[PDB]
């Protein structure tokens, strides 16, 4: 069996689950870990490729009641791809460490401390939330302790399946996986909303249309909801900031994801000389990225000189002073779609 | 499907009586038919009146309703490794005269959810049976052949008669509604009785007091 | 105990997928409690083993599914032993989580109150009116909680008051009720062996349900016998001043000699001339279009706001429409005169509405018109 | 009446000649690379330059440039020049930007 | 009078009035057509004119080219009716796009069912991209635009 | 449409021929084509109205 | 196959009597048929009643079990020396009439281990010949003719009595 | 079977090559025996599921250490053992 | 949505659930495709509709394309079938290798049987491979992989 | 796994078991087929696989293209069956040579028959040699040989 001695065939009589792993570039996660759990004790993180490693590293079976199991099974069971374990209480510690997480998870915990120091601009980070686990207030005061933070999202209520128990999945498990089949589906540009979600998974209480018209402006809550033929779909794609900028998610996390790709493409220019030369050389990367964006559709504009633009130079975006200091900048301006929400029909006979 | 996805055969069986109180054996098909035809006829006879105009014809026996196959047994490709002639052999030995009762058997025809004009099987006896041999080995033995089959319908007497009483019950029963009257009672309960009923009667029967003896809610009844 | 065969007088209830258009919910007071959740019924059987077999509400489920009904809901406002008077069940009615509960189901469609038989209907006074006037606003205002829901409402039993009812009633969702008149004789015996006596509503729920898969949801309830109906209550000479074409109008049962107890009316409270909803039917029918344009809109939410799109959508809008006209569902005998779908940024929106991230579809129908009189002039031929 | 628009832009081929310099192999082990329709593709940008290499004039931009064509010095005992190589690329865009 | 070309163009499969994304680009599409079927009659007398009755109206089948690309949601569809499960319809919206990407013209198909699926041959000789080639057959055609 | 001047064709069945060309898995039947042919049988009351009518006396 | 790779011929024996004891002559085909057909009827008569509406049918007798075969005789390619006339000429004279019995012979068909629905042979009487000459020599000598055979089932006595008690014993 | 089929790839090279041949006879043999009535489902991913592959079923651990891992998932039928029968009026 | 070349390929028999390791290199294989076969039916007073009624599935054949090599154990099986022997059946893995000899896209075929062999022409005035052409009949075929 | 050329090669015709010596030069020799014929069965619930039932083999013609030259036996031979004579077999023996006049493999045919001959056009305008053109039919086809 798992001792191979004689050249043939083995017989096991297993009962070990077995799923499928995507790859996507712009959605990986951080997950939240209580510091109880044995696995990620005297550790600072831990990679996990998919739920084959993860079953080999924790040497048990499936269990329901640990609710980290669940969130990893709803994660990947929905598309996601390899992730980090790291403790709540190392958050500020350890993810600065790492260098390829574009999304800090909130997998059950709190990590309301952690998202007002990380997710900042510039960090290239975006955070996912949890909402209430009660009833919603139908004052329109259930979204009193978020922050309005635009590089964070929160989403109700949590999700049940079939392989549950006493505790309740929570809602960002399953929507990291949305991110990372959306991404590597439709682009990071598209929505992540009006897809169902993966698994058995259902929502363990019932949103109408009149309960998310509180929650949809300000700090927005974006809900999980039921609808008769479509099944169970994400309803929402909006930020905690309402503003003209950042409003919806995808905005801001096509903004993130450009950032860190230009940021890759010209980091061949540092410890360079500082001449024109130089210059010249970092608007053709950049300018080439920024083509390449608008060609797969991430851009808004008929042609290319609408969708962005690229100044670099003297006297244009810096000074004699700037040269003298060593600082090369840069100015980028790119257009964004924003999508279609409300949908009005019109009936007359 | 439902449950399972495997492939239901066509069986013939045979039987001495028409009542099929005695098997004689069974044959199941190893290629289904591709097509299955049913035939049903009847005759009238057009009347002649040397006082009447009328253009009228009136019922005559109609023939019994007929049934086609086509099989087709194959001994050549791999996995067939029943002979063909012994497959032929019972096939005819099904339709054949029976040795003690002087007449040909009784047939029954089943194959999976197909229902044969009401019935899951078709009764009836064989009346043509002609095989074609196409393909022989070295040795002369036959590798590939079709049979064409035909039967006549041939049901058994006690399945007639419930039939036939429950259609047309000796005795029928009627519920009594808002706005009824006893002719029109006795036309919705005697359109099942083969003769009919007239108020008159109808009324007797349930020993009615008065040709308006009756409330809504009630039961009456209605016989031959 | 070996394996055999045995008799068993046990009930299986497998899962059922099967879906219709029309639902309705009962609401009233069962035999014995329950939470405040809404039971899904696919037979008697069902209520059996949530409730058990006597009381109105027994019998109102029973008689919907001996005449055809397939599918309903039951709504519990508490125990039979907290019934007191009219009053208090208009309360009951007016409480607050019926709403949501009614909204948070997406298969309800239509509202059965079958407890406003139990009370006393002996006086005609302007106090009984007022009361029936708000057991009508008070069920209208559940319809409201969700789109297409439609109640079917009971009548006063005095056809006096019930008159009187119907010419002072005012409100603004006389689209969504419907009134039947007057009550039915069942053919079920209580104790006494005294028939039970019913509310219409609970037999032409089945028949709405059951006329949609053969008909159509296009074609009027009306003229259809019932079922398990011993007689109406009331003659039909009484109802001589509850049918105005030009006012708000009750829906006749009636009796006919040789063809049973028929629904004999397909209008709704729409007391207006010219308004578009005065038949069941109707209202119906463009809620059934509704429905269908709500969930292929639904498609379209957080999609890109361009050319592309609006494509999409108008040539399966167009595609549905047309089939649907062809089936004998919309009037008109050219297809431009039997619909209309306009969706553009200049046809149906304007610039202001892309950015606000709106996309409106302006849709136009033709509707049909049922035949409830026919009048025959007959005349000499002039050779 | 007679109509003429433009139609669909052709493929952009680029050739470029290099000398030969002892223990180089740079421009070879790239087309070599290729193994049945992968190949790594690279951005290109030629620059008319100051005289003294300190300045940009004028610059085009070759993007997703891929090798399709290797060739090597011919070796002749009766001349006198270097040994040249030269590679050929197909491009997709070729875009024009001043200084 | 301006005409418009044939190389620009884009096909939406929608399945359960749900459209497909990834959909959308395909190498070829085959050219719709609608033909009303006629029969000429003869009378007695008249030798010198035709006569054409009309009768039912014939469409074409839709016929789509596309290279070997990863599973989508069209592909599980083709590839569930041709193993034997049980047929199921699909809407296909055709469109003619302008410079702007708007479609100047677009083609509607109702109830369209898989009817044959094929690939190219594998030559050890050639240079080209692997093809599918499928083929639809529906039942109706309506076109919608301000060109035709 | 109209069967020779009366909206409806009054007769009698003479002959049903059923095919079955089409089976599941489970042999039930997917496709059959019934021909069907009858055999003109008329009411006694229209016919001798017809006739007084066209022939008063 | 067990043992060898032989080709089996078909083979026609004539008797005088039923019983086949006393033989006439044989034929062995030079060319196997390439197709065999079987033909069975069988007749009934419905029931008619005046007092019953039971539907029924009555068995009524059975035209005898049919047989066609064609043969095709060459005389000239290359290894076939036997005359086609001389073929022929036996052919019919097993299909023809005793001149003792003043009745057509009885037949047994033999080829292989064809079995004629569980007999390894067929017993009947030749009911229709038809020969059709097609190609002839400068001397009008017969080289090709194929001869269409159709026979009657007419089997023994002895062995219907033996098979009908065994299966109803007494 | 598939003990005997597994023989054939003893000793044989551990690359996609010769899972995929092991994977298509496999899913060969067992959609036959599901067609015969050998398997519960109505559908063909619900009688029977294989999985072979580098990250399916295996690690690079395993290929290292001379491995092939096969999954293998089955779905039978349950015999008729108890018939119980409920008859009811038809309430018409 | 890159898609895969054609040139690149491999096929594997197996007789009696044994792979044949020498018959993997073929010069061509004919492109796999399945058929639904329908019947257009007319209505009555349909004439602007067209119905598409679905009926069994046609397979296509397989063939191949190799030139003249060393006796290996496919040649032997066609030879004795078209030699007068039992018939017998084998299984076909066709699959389209990537870069890194990956399957990308596989097809198998149930119960092929070999039906024809055909020979190049021996021409004197030629410059060319003696090319065996060989053909087969299948019952079934399933496809797996990540690409189609 | 080295291939073979297929302009190299020779054929041998023996009349009652003599070779003819003079007879083994040819410009060309089609190539030879052997086809097993099927027909496919349909069954009755069975809609998406297919059954093929195997029959009798059919063997292709010998066709040969030779200039006109001097007398040999096999003129003779064909010039007798076509003169109305009595029909003759001859045997034949195809045999592919390699770089050694070797035969890495051969055909032989049982009872082949002489049924055509045919010869070029006289054109005045040609620059060409006259060729005949010759079709046998023959009874069996067996290979031998190391290659095939």
């Amino acid at each position: 069996t798992t001792i191979t001695t004689y050249p043939g065939v083995y017989i096991e009589e297993d009962a070990s689950l077995s799923l499928s792993v995507s790859s996507s570039a712009t959605a990986v996660p951080v997950f939240a870990v209580a510091g109880d759990n044995p696995l990620i004790s005297g550790k600072p993180y831990i990679r996990i490729s998919n739920w084959l490693e993860y079953l080999t590293l924790k040497n048990e079976q499936f269990d329901p009641a640990n609710t980290l199991d669940i969130s990893l099974r709803a994660y990947f069971i929905n598309g996601g791809g390899y992730c980090y374990l790291v403790q709540t209480t190392d958050l500020e510690k350890q993810v600065p460490k790492l260098d390829d997480v574009t999304l800090l998870v909130a997998a059950g915990e709190n990590i309301t401390t952690a998202v007002s120091t990380l997710c900042k601009p510039g960090k290239g980070l975006f955070a996912i939330f949890d909402g209430p686990t009660t009833e919603l207030k139908s004052d329109g005061t259930s979204n009193s302790d978020y922050d309005p933070n635009p590089f964070a999202a929160v989403y109700y209520p949590w999700l049940t399946a079939d392989w549950t128990t006493t505790i309740d999945i929570p809602p960002s498990a399953a929507i990291a996986g949305v991110y990372c089949s959306v991404d590597s589906t439709r682009g990071v540009w598209k929505a992540p909303a009006n897809v169902p979600i993966q698994g058995g998974l259902q929502p363990k209480y019932p949103v109408t249309d009149d309960l998310q018209a509180q929650y949809n402006q300000g700090k927005a809550l974006n809900m999980i909801r039921t609808f008769p033929k479509s099944g169970t779909l994400v309803w929402g794609a909006r930020t905690l900031e309402d503003n003209d900028n950042w409003r919806y998610i995808p905005v801001r996390r096509l903004f993130n994801s450009a950032e860190r790709d230009i940021k890759n493409a010209m980091s061949f220019a540092v410890f360079e000389p500082n001449s024109q030369p130089t210059w010249e050389r970092v608007r053709s990367a950049v300018n080439n990225y920024l083509y390449s964006l608008w060609q797969q559709g991430g851009l808004a504009g008929n042609k290319p000189d609408d969708a962005y633009f690229v100044q670099i130079g003297k006297d244009i975006t810096m000074t004699d002073d700037d040269i003298k200091q060593g600082k090369m900048i840069i100015k980028i301006g790119m257009a964004a779609v924003r999508p279609a929400e409300f949908i009005i029909l019109q009936f007359t006979q | 499907s439902l449950i399972e996805r495997g492939l239901s055969k066509l069986t013939l069986t045979a039987f001495k009586d028409r009542e099929g109180k005695i098997s004689v054996g069974s044959l199941q098909a190893m290629y289904n038919p591709d097509a299955i035809q049913l035939d049903y006829q009847t005759h009238y006879q057009q009347d002649e009146s040397v006082n009447h105009t009328r253009k009228s014809s009136h019922y005559v026996s109609s023939p019994p309703a007929g049934l086609s196959l086509v099989l087709l047994f194959d001994a050549s490709m791999p996995g067939n490794n029943i002979p063909v002639e012994t497959q032929l052999t019972t096939l005819k030995a099904l339709c054949a005269v029976d040795p003690s009762t002087h007449v040909p058997h009784f047939l029954k025809i089943k194959w999976g959810k197909m229902r044969w004009e009401n019935k899951s099987y078709f009764a009836g006896r064989a009346s043509g049976l002609t095989i074609n041999y196409t393909l022989f080995d070295r040795d002369a033995t036959p590798l590939r052949a079709s049979a064409t089959l035909s039967l006549v319908a041939d049901e058994s007497f006690v399945i007639q008669a419930t039939e036939q009483q429950l259609k047309s019950p000796p005795v029928t029963t009627v519920s009594v509604t808002d706005m009824l009257t006893l002719p029109l009672i006795a036309l919705g309960a005697g359109a099942s009785l083969a003769s009919g009923i007239d108020y008159l009667s109808l009324a007797w029967q349930n020993d009615l007091d008065n040709l308006d003896d009756f409330t809504p809610g009630q039961t009456l009844q209605a016989q031959e | 105990t070996q394996p055999s065969v045995t008799i068993t007088e046990n009930l299986i209830f497998p899962k059922q997928n099967d879906s219709f258009i029309g639902i309705p919910v009962f609401i009233g007071y069962t035999s014995s409690p329950v939470d405040k959740t809404a039971i899904k019924l696919h037979s008697l059987a069902d209520f059996a083993r949530s409730f058990p077999e006597s009381g109105l509400m027994y019998y109102s489920v029973r008689h919907f599914f001996e005449n055809g009904g397939q599918q309903a809901y039951v709504l519990s406002l508490g125990t039979e032993q907290q019934l007191s008077d009219f009053s208090s069940l208009i309360t009951a009615l007016q409480q607050a989580w019926l709403a949501q509960t009614i909204a948070a189901e997406n298969d309800i469609t239509l509202i059965i109150t079958p407890d406003v038989i139990r009370f006393d209907q002996t006086e005609i006074s302007d106090t009984q009116r007022d009361l029936w006037l708000q057991l009508w606003q008070s069920v209208l205002n559940l319809c409201k909680s969700r789109r297409g829901i439609m109640g079917l409402l009971d009548a006063p039993d005095d056809p006096t008051l019930a008159a009187k009812c119907l010419q002072q009633f005012s409100s603004a969702d006389r689209q969504w009720g419907v009134v039947y008149w007057p009550l039915l004789k069942s053919a079920y015996q209580d104790n006494t062996q005294n028939p039970i006596v019913l509310s219409p509503t609970a037999a032409v729920a089945a028949v709405i349900q059951r006329n949609d898969n053969q008909q159509g949801v296009w074609t009027a309830p009306a003229n259809i016998a019932l079922s398990k109906v011993i007689s109406p209550v009331r003659a039909y000479i009484e109802a001589n001043a509850l049918f105005n074409p030009d006012g708000t109008s009750l829906n006749l049962v009636r009796s006919f000699p040789g063809k049973g107890i028929r629904i004999w009316g397909c209008r709704t409270l729409e007391n207006t001339h010219d308004s578009p909803w005065s038949y069941i039917q109707t209202r119906r029918l463009v809620s059934y279009i509704e429905a269908y344009m709500t969930q292929l809109g639904r498609a379209f939410v957080f999609e890109p706001n361009n050319a592309i799109t609006w494509m999409k959508f108008k040539g399966q809008a167009h595609n549905w429409l047309r089939q649907l006209w062809l089936k004998g569902g919309l009037r008109g005998t050219q297809e431009d005169q039997a619909f209309e779908v306009l969706l553009g940024v200049d046809e149906s929106m304007r610039e202001a509405d892309l950015r606000a991230g709106k996309m409106i579809i302006k849709i136009r129908l033709a509707v049909l018109i049922p035949a409830e009189f026919i009048e025959l002039n007959l005349t000499f031929d002039t050779r | 009446n007679y109509y003429k628009m433009p139609g669909q832009r052709q493929s952009i081929n680029i050739t470029l000649r290099k000398g030969v310099f002892p223990g180089d192999t740079k421009l070879f082990d790239w087309i070599n690379s290729i193994q049945l329709n992968q190949v790594e593709k690279k951005d290109i940008a030629i620059s008319l330059t100051n005289e003294a290499g300190t300045e940009i004039l004028m610059t085009w931009n070759v993007a997703n440039a891929f090798p399709t064509s290797f060739t090597s010095p011919s070796f002749d005992a009766t001349s006198n020049e270097i040994a040249v190589q030269e590679i050929a690329l197909t491009a997709d865009r070729v875009t024009i930007q001043a200084a | 009078y301006t005409p418009s070309v044939s190389h620009r163009f884009i096909a939406s499969f929608l399945f359960n009035n749900i459209p497909s994304p990834l959909d959308i680009a395909f190498q070829r599409i085959s050219g719709l057509s609608r033909e009303l079927q006629t029969t000429q009659y003869s009378q007695g007398g008249e030798n010198a004119r035709n006569v054409w009755l009309a009768e039912k109206i014939q469409h074409g089948s839709l016929h789509l080219e596309r290279g070997v690309m990863t599973v989508t949601p069209l592909t599980l569809m083709f590839d569930r009716v041709l193993r034997g499960e049980k047929a199921v319809y699909a809407d296909v919206v055709i469109m003619l796009l302008n410079e702007n990407s708007v479609p100047v013209a677009s083609w509607t198909l109702s109830n369209a069912l898989p009817v044959r699926w094929s690939t190219g041959d594998f030559d050890a000789n050639s240079n080209a991209v692997l093809v599918n080639s499928l083929e639809l057959r529906y039942q109706d055609m309506r076109w919608l635009g301000v060109k035709v």
